[PDB]
């Protein structure tokens, strides 16, 4: 039904200044239907009270009263699974399943969840409390990103999933890098239990960006510890959550709201696709306190020097006066003003940055010239050690005079991708692995 | 020393 | 009284179909007191049963949405009406998309003329979205959808939907932009000319051709293609000169295109004349540019940074601030290397030119940045050129092709080819920038 | 704005970089490399 209001009607106006004239008459009109283009699902942006029947909680009691009773595992599964089905049936009849929807999973992990992973043996060592336990510890125990409409007992609300994620930021991060998998799945089930409730208010906000944080934490840990990880899976799941959440404040915004840490995370935006013009112009339609804030101005003054007009890639167009000042780009990775966490998220382009480094330079000398000194490229593109430099040389196929020099010369690819070889393994900057060691991961993702 | 074009 | 409008349709004539009450109150005010006691049914009823009337479905629920538009209509309230108004006229354009339509070439005009004015009304009310309890440009993104379908119903063999496809594509892409979604415009641009069927672009109005250009070099410079935005910039307002000037509407809109056709020639190195502008522009927008001019041509890199920084917000409104932070520093850089080489090299005689002093030279251009003292922050103004980095900005022009010359990292100097002539060492900047970046030609077929 | 209304001979400078225009900058850009060549 289309809203009838006076104040709003009075507000937005008539079609004519004078309908009498053309001899119109005031007239009462039925209250038409909603048209179909103008129909839009609000997301909630408040905060709003947790109530639930009290026959959901009494049903819920009676889980916990029967898991500890149950000892065998395959018993206590079908126990719980018939109360489920009886369960779904009275909801039905409540009419709270498939429309408002809000969870009532008030432990980190669902009940019947927990039953069923136990019968698969598929919980982790973190989630029980004895590493001989059989049963997932109900205090340790995390769901598991699921993929029936899904039970008001199965999504927990709002204030849990706040209280949830602080107990993986404290009692989960020191983990790494051996619970990677364990973490990002479980990570990417709380934002999930946010989508089914349709929930965007200050605590969907405040539990997206700091899995933004583990996620570029996690990024740094991985390529540190040299531990094989999927790479394209952490990217593209970070992206996604930046696009969410930059979502949010444009809700936020448009509804008169405000958001205190939008300016940080616009600038992670900006830094997912360095080399994309779309986040130029984004970026240029904020108001100016945001465009105006220092992690916003130092994550696009890291766009213009990363910036290259030679900068080969398939499907990608090349673009005037790009300024590929690589020298300016690793003083600033070397300032202390640079917070840690942008300092991360850049380190995935050192292997290009340099590689355009050594092109453009390459293209700079005469052939008569001395292959160029390893302590000076050390110097120039920061490389850890002289271990490091040589891997580089060889993987492009660099030549190495005397075990110090390179003959830059010699560079025959023109682009930084082979089509044949395996991309370098990725690396980091000794500079920003010194920073972590004087923070814990606590202080640093909270912020 | 003499400038050579590439 | 409305049998008799029902044959005014049925017939062709469409004196009446309009959506603008200022041209059609008298007639609509007696057919909605004749038809206030009908019911929805009855409406389709009448409209089927009318003699003469086409078979067409389309044209019967456009005819029935429009007496449903009379009878319910409220003139005291925009907004209680409004789901009428969109109703009628998504159901006239459906009435558009078959090529065989029913009186279609008188249709065309009716088109066009409530397509401007729900594009008015749109405009008003998506600026009460949060009244409304609607999300912001949702009134607009409906039409544009609405058009959407319209133009990719159109496609070649003059027939009247030909006709319109040039204005239908400047409507479609000035929604986009003023949705602030402008990237949606690459669809549009695709398949334009697949489905123009004149011989070539020059064959339309003369107007559409300058908007059109317009938006297409607008959308250009957002992907960060300034030569490819440049041509049409350019193109578009030598075309707007041969218009006569008497108007008053063509002055705003050559003032238009010359506040994106200036910064984008300055990226290519073009100056521009000020006498043949002098009527377009206003005095303190041309001393604006001037100040710009005087600092890109004398290698000042810190008063062009001072520049951006001063004109930061008009400039970021039309996507202009990031796209000349890119590059007028590049031609900065370049002017500065022309001046010192021209007093080095052509003048005294050495080809040798030291980091030492380019560093120096650098450091009065750039001047305070974020590392010295008095930037205690890093801001977009001061935090990317220093004047530390002397083998930077000599290897990125080189490889540019703006210098011609090779630096010797060991011995901290850049050797230069010894000639008296200045285009042998520093090639003038448009040349360089064309010949690496071609750009598409003007006429696009 | 920035969206056009309704409608009812060269203009750029093509020898600028040649010809030569005396200003404040560019004669603190001469005294600074007259100063060098004097350094050294």
């Amino acid at each position: 039904y289309m809203i009838n209001d006076a104040k709003t009607i009075q507000l937005v106006g008539p079609l004519i200044s004078s309908p009498d004239n053309l001899g119109f008459q005031k007239r009462s009109h039925k209250a038409r239907e909603l048209p179909r283009f103008l129909i839009n699902q609000e997301p909630q942006l408040e905060k709003r009270a947790f109530v639930q029947d009290p026959w959901d909680k009494a049903n819920q009691e009676k889980m916990i009263s029967l898991e500890e009773s149950i000892d065998d595992l395959n018993e206590l599964y079908e126990t719980l699974k018939k109360m489920r089905n009886t369960e779904r049936s009275i909801m039905e009849e409540k009419g709270l399943v498939d429309i408002v929807f809000q969870g009532t999973c008030l432990d980190m992990c669902p009940t019947f969840e927990r039953s069923r992973r136990n019968v698969e043996y598929t919980v982790y060592s973190y989630e029980k409390n004895q590493p001989n336990d059989k049963k997932a510890s109900r205090t340790k125990a995390l769901k598991v990103f699921a993929r029936a409409p899904p039970l008001p007992s199965d999504v927990r609300p709002p204030h849990i999933l706040v209280k949830t994620l602080d107990y993986i930021v404290d009692n989960l991060l020191t983990t790494l890098p051996e619970s990677e998998g364990f973490l990002w799945d479980r990570m990417r089930s709380i934002r999930q239990d946010f989508t089914y409730q349709n929930y965007s208010g200050p605590e969907a906000v405040d539990c997206n960006e700091r899995i933004v944080r583990i996620h570029l934490l996690i990024l740094h840990i991985m390529v540190k510890s040299n531990v094989e990880f999927s790479l394209q899976q952490e990217l593209e799941q970070l992206h996604k959550s930046l696009i969410t959440l930059s979502e949010i404040y444009d809700d936020v915004r448009s509804s008169g709201g405000t958001c205190p840490n939008e300016a940080e995370f616009r600038a992670y935006a900006l830094l997912s696709k360095i080399r994309d013009p779309q986040y130029d112009e984004n970026i240029q339609r904020l108001p100016k306190h945001i465009f105006q804030d220092k992690l916003v101005q130092m994550a696009l003054c890291f766009r213009r020097v990363i910036s290259n007009s030679a900068y080969t890639e398939r499907g990608f167009v090349k673009t005037e006066n790009c300024l590929n000042f690589y020298a300016r780009f690793f003083q600033l990775m070397q300032s202390p003003s640079l917070p840690l966490l942008m300092g991360f998220f850049l380190q995935m382009h050192l292997t290009d940055i340099r590689f355009y480094a050594l092109r453009a330079l390459s293209h700079t000398l005469n052939k008569k010239h001395k292959p160029i000194p390893f302590i000076y490229l050390e110097n120039m593109l920061l490389f850890n050690n002289r271990q490091e430099i040589i891997e580089f040389c060889n993987y492009y196929s660099i030549e190495i005079i005397n075990g110090d020099a390179a003959d830059l010369k010699t560079l025959q690819h023109y682009s930084h991708k082979l089509s044949e070889t395996q991309p370098l393994k990725k690396t980091y900057l000794t500079c920003l692995e010194r920073r972590l060691q004087k923070t814990t991961y606590k202080g640093l993702i909270n912020g | 020393l003499e400038y050579s074009d590439n | 009284m409305a049998n008799q409008l029902l044959d005014e349709l049925a017939h062709g004539n469409f004196s009446h179909l309009t959506l603008n009450l200022s041209q059609n109150g008298r007639e609509i005010a007696i057919l909605q007191k004749q038809l206030t006691g009908f019911d929805d049914k009855q409406l389709e009823t009448f409209v089927e049963q009318h003699p003469a009337m086409p078979n067409d479905t389309r044209f019967k629920i456009m005819c029935t949405s429009f007496l449903n538009y009379a009878r319910d209509v409220d003139p005291w309230s925009a907004w209680s009406s409004s789901d009428l108004i969109f109703e009628f006229y998504q159901c006239l354009i459906n009435c558009l998309i078959n090529d065989n339509a029913p009186h279609i070439e008188m249709l065309i005009p009716v088109a066009t003329r409530e397509t401007e004015f729900i594009i008015n009304l749109a405009g008003k009310l998506d600026s009460f979205h949060l009244q409304l309890h609607t999300r912001s440009h949702q009134f607009l993104s409906h039409i544009s959808s609405i058009l959407s379908r319209l133009f990719n119903s159109i496609k070649p063999p003059i027939p009247g939907k030909q006709r319109i496809l040039l204005y239908l594509v400047n409507k479609l892409n000035n929604i986009y932009f003023r949705i602030e979604s402008p990237q949606l415009c690459s669809n549009i641009f695709k398949n334009f000319q697949p489905k123009s069927m004149l011989a070539h672009f020059n064959e339309y109005q003369l107007d559409q051709q300058i908007e059109y250009r317009y938006l297409l070099g607008r959308y250009y410079l957002l992907n960060s293609q300034v030569h490819n935005a440049f041509v049409q910039f350019n193109e578009a307002f030598q075309s707007l000169l041969n218009l006569p000037l008497t108007n008053q509407a063509i002055t705003r809109n050559g003032t238009r295109i010359l506040n994106y056709m200036i910064p984008t020639g300055l990226i290519l190195g073009k100056m521009v004349k000020w006498g043949p502008l002098r009527p377009f522009l206003s005095q303190e927008t041309i001393d604006n540019w001037s100040v710009l001019y005087k600092h890109v041509r004398y290698g000042n890199i810190q008063g062009v940074s001072l520049w951006l920084r001063q004109n930061e917000r008009h400039l970021c409104a039309r996507q202009l601030l990031i796209v000349l932070l890119e590059k007028l520093p590049m031609v900065t850089y370049r002017n500065l290397i022309k001046t010192v080489i021209k007093s080095w090299t052509t003048e005294w005689g050495q080809n040798k030119l030291p980091y030492s002093l380019i560093e120096r030279v650098l450091q009065l251009s750039i001047g305070p940045t974020f590392e010295d003292p008095g930037a205690q922050e890093i801001t977009i103004y001061n935090g990317i050129h220093s004047p530390k980095n002397v083998e930077n900005v000599l290897v990125t022009l080189i490889n540019l092709g703006l210098l011609r010359a090779n630096c010797f990292p060991q011995l901290q100097l850049c050797v230069v080819k010894k000639t008296t002539m200045i285009q042998e060492i520093v090639p003038p900047v448009n040349e360089r920038i064309t010949k690496m970046f071609p750009a598409h030609s003007h006429v696009l077929w | 704005d920035d969206e056009f209304e309704d409608f009812p001979t060269n203009i750029w400078e093509e020898n600028w970089d040649d010809v030569e225009v005396d200003d404040d900058f560019t004669n603190e850009l001469k005294a600074e490399l007259d100063r060098y060549k004097r350094e050294n």
